[PDB]
């Protein structure tokens, strides 16, 4: 069989995400959505008025905490409860 | 900025590289009209083309997008238009004086003039892979 | 460098006119033996040999065959046809077929070589994105009234926040609005990829520069043909690869026969510059002491690699049956046990040099990053 | 009988691989077996710039529609409780 | 100042990360610690020669300046370099953990290295030159016929092939069979105990 | 262990009497701390005191 010598490639626009498979990226996002929701569910427990408004992890903030941890640039918010810090 | 923008579009020395003047050498490379200098016929030019080697245009699903954006440039051109429209909104400060929306309206074009200008630099270089 | 012309060839006569390696030996061999000697180059310009068409001898051996010369102190290789008609001593030097190539292009990197694994045309877009993002992070967090005093993101703060994200330490002031965090997220994923690809591509430089292996043998020369290797056309070396039993040299003589350009050259000195015009893409095969001459000479650029592919020798020749046979052979061995020949050797290979020998040595001292490899960051 | 005598001694095979591979005027192992490095080119990482400039267009357009939202201007426990019934059953 | 100091640490610590990968990925053999000249410059590494040998007689009758230093130091090692047998000179290098070298004949230096326990190397060139010769009586009518055959043996490449059989194929493991073996490990506790220390 | 002479114990000479070892000053310092286990002995002292 005579085919042409393989032209090597051009690396794609979306080839920065090439060392990690198509499986693992959505599993990061499904881990991203999972961890960010749960800390919101944790931080809106432990009241002891502003007892249930004590700690500042809204559902949009709990995304923003779980996003900043993934990009390694940490944000201002930090968990105060024990089950929040786990 | 808009003056040097219109100069940069209609000028022809974006690059000096080794390439041909004409199918039967140092190039005086332009974006629309890619010329050549210091040749046998010193001074004549050539328009840009997106297919030196002839193959399928749609093949890699971004190769269709990359080639058509470069030669048919719009991102350095929407750089020109949005910077042109915002500069008229600088003159529109006096027309309906103290409307208190107009100066905000101008700077949106200027920031969008920056966003268009940077991506057109990228598609210029990324299409110049060789 | 065996026997050469002195620049004072006008004022002197004969013995005083010519100097070098063998001339120092020539006065020394005649010293331990005690005979009046007289130097004379043969005008034919011929190594000793015989031809089948004439059955005649020629050159230095030929004048020893034809009675003209009385002793041969010369770079004369000891072969069988020369043993047939004249004699030899014990060989006063050992040498062999070696490989010559120019030294690899070992330079020091620039002060801007820490910026190297990213191309120069990327660093303009990195700055232009940094200019591009920090103004947008200013606008989104400040163009809206809904009061507007509560934010802290000025034009100078939005640079200082975005410069903290790219350097990955991060600053104190975090975006708090909805769309103000959309810009702040993407620049984080921007600098996640660009810095990590910088760390990986920097590991691509330091590893591959440890992976590349030079030539230390014939086997490492045999297993690569992108660098060509050839020999001189008419000499001892070219016929040497023809009759070779060994499979290591057998592949080379087939390869040097199965190359389309001319791997054969005309002379030695043309073979010197031809490697210099190939720049680490051709290796030349010649005698080792002649090769050790060149890699001590200007521009200090060629180098001998590997070891001797065979072992030959240069010997002083007497006529067969002449009276000089034993006492010259008694004198050559006497210089070796005194170790005079090493001083006679290391004189003319170094004093004619001007180049530094053993300058390369090893590469263990440059195993880590030196100062100058990252001194530009201090600058 | 000579043909068998040739192929047993590898004479055919040395005649073959010389004349096909060695007399061939290029190499599969002359050009493919070299190792060289490259600095990253802008075409290699042009995608991260595309998401970034694409992000800033999305960062401004979200900001502008919220600008006309909050200028030209949801909390009722019953009807999204029905939306809790709809979505969780969905 | 904080901006310039940040890009400093972005380059310095990443240069640490990339090269420490390169030491562990491409773990080459350590370069020759001792060449011919340089072992004279190591007093922290030792070197020795035979007790009663003509190779010992070479350094006492040498006027060469580097070789003068070699005879100067070999009087100044306690215990002495002078081992009476070569098998002790073989064994002294092996148990010294690399601090002792032994200068002896290149033939015995090769053949020990091509045997068990595969536990030495031979580096550098020869210091002097000598040769082994076929000894015939003076006036014996073989002697001029014999050495013509020796030249005949060498010109065909036979005397290579006789030795290349006898020192390689009748040898073993060697140092040439070690180069391709690349194995990378987890970092052991001893390797970064100094961080814990 | 795993031989029929199990249950026979021996006073360990950590640096041996007759072995092929010449310990460096990073290791002879170490193996002395290994042999004379001062740091577990220091644990015995600091718990009891
Ligand atoms: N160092 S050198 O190559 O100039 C060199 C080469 C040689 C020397 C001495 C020196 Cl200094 N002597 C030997 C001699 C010793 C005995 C063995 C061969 C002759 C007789 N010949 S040699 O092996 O050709």
């Amino acid at each position: 069989i005579m085919i042409k010598k393989p032209q090597k490639s051009k690396p794609g626009v979306f080839s920065f995400l090439d060392p990690l498979a198509y499986e693992i990226w959505m599993c990061i996002v499904f881990a991203y959505i999972g961890v960010s929701v749960v800390l919101f569910l944790v931080s809106r427990f432990s009241p002891y008025q502003s007892s249930e408004s004590t700690n500042e992890f809204g559902i949009f903030n709990s995304l923003w905490f779980s996003l900043g941890a993934f990009m390694q640039q940490g944000c201002d918010i930090s968990p105060r409860s024990l089950s929040g810090r786990i | 900025a808009f003056s040097l923008m219109t100069i940069a579009v209609g000028t022809d020395y974006w690059l000096y590289s080794r390439g041909v003047c004409k199918t039967k050498v140092m190039t005086h490379s332009g974006l629309w009209r890619t010329c050549c200098l210091e040749g046998n016929f010193k001074g004549l030019c050539k328009q840009i083309d997106h297919f030196p080697e002839d193959a399928d245009y749609e093949a890699d699903t971004a190769e269709y997008f990359l080639r058509a954006v470069r030669a048919s440039s719009i991102f350095p051109i929407l750089s020109v238009i949005l910077l042109f429209m915002g500069g008229l909104c600088i003159a529109a400060s006096e027309f309906y004086k103290t409307r208190h929306n107009i100066i905000l309206s101008a700077g949106i074009f200027f920031v969008s003039a920056g966003l268009s200008n940077i991506i057109g630099i990228i598609v210029y270089i990324s299409a110049n892979a060789g | 460098p065996y026997v050469m012309m002195k620049k004072n060839h006008e004022m002197l006569e004969g013995n005083e006119r010519y100097e070098g390696y063998c001339v120092d030996l020539a006065a020394e061999i005649a010293k331990h033996c005690g005979f009046k000697y007289k130097l004379t180059i043969v005008g034919d310009g011929k190594y000793g040999a015989r031809d089948a068409d004439t059955k005649i001898w020629n050159g230095m051996v030929g004048e020893l065959v034809y009675g003209k010369a009385d002793i041969a102190i010369a770079p004369l290789t000891i072969t069988l046809v020369r043993e047939e008609v004249i004699d030899f001593s014990k060989p006063f030097m050992s040498l062999g077929i070696s490989i010559m190539i120019k030294k690899p292009q070992k330079s020091k990197p620039g002060v801007f070589s820490f910026l190297d694994p990213l191309a120069y045309e990327i660093w303009m877009c990195i700055v232009f994105a940094y200019i591009g993002v920090s103004v947008v992070l200013f606008l989104v967090s400040r163009f809206s009234p809904y009061s507007e005093s509560t934010n802290e993101f000025g034009i100078f703060n939005s640079l200082w926040f975005s410069l903290g994200a790219f350097m990955q330490q991060g600053c104190d002031i975090s975006p708090r609005s909805l769309s103000g965090r959309i810009v702040g997220g993407v620049w984080w994923f921007f600098t996640l990829i660009i810095i990590s690809s910088y760390t990986a591509n920097l590991a691509a430089f330091l590893t591959v520069e440890r992976m590349v292996s030079p030539i230390e043998s014939a086997e490492d020369l045999s297993k690569q043909t992108e660098i060509a290797y050839g020999t001189l056309d008419s000499g001892s070396t070219k016929e040497f690869f023809r009759r070779s039993k060994i499979a290591v040299f057998d592949k080379m003589w087939t390869y040097m026969r199965s190359a389309e350009p001319s791997v054969f050259v005309r002379t030695t000195a043309e073979g010197v510059a031809r490697v210099r015009k190939s720049k680490g893409k051709y290796a030349y095969l010649l005698e080792s002491t002649m090769n050790e001459y060149i890699e001590q000479r200007k521009p200090c650029d060629t180098m001998k690699v590997g070891g001797n592919l065979d072992s030959k020798g240069y010997g002083i020749a007497t006529p067969k049956g002449s009276s000089l046979g034993t006492p010259v052979n008694l004198a050559v061995l006497k210089l070796s046990e005194q170790g005079v020949l090493d001083k006679l050797k290391n004189k003319w290979w170094y004093d004619k040099g001007e180049c530094g020998a053993k300058d390369s040595g090893s590469k263990e001292k440059t195993s880590a990053l030196s100062l100058s490899n990252v001194a530009g960051v201090f600058y | 009988l000579a043909v068998l005598k040739l192929s047993e001694q590898g004479v055919l095979d040395k005649l073959k691989n010389k004349w096909w591979y060695d007399k061939g005027e290029c190499g599969a192992k002359d050009s493919g077996s070299k190792e060289k490095t490259s600095a990253l080119s802008l075409s290699n990482v042009a995608g991260v710039f595309y998401i970034l400039v694409g992000g800033l267009g999305l960062a401004m357009l979200v900001a502008l529609i919220e600008f006309c939202y909050k200028s030209r201007a949801l909390f009722d426990r019953g009807v999204q409780m029905l939306l809790t019934t709809v979505g969780a059953f969905a």
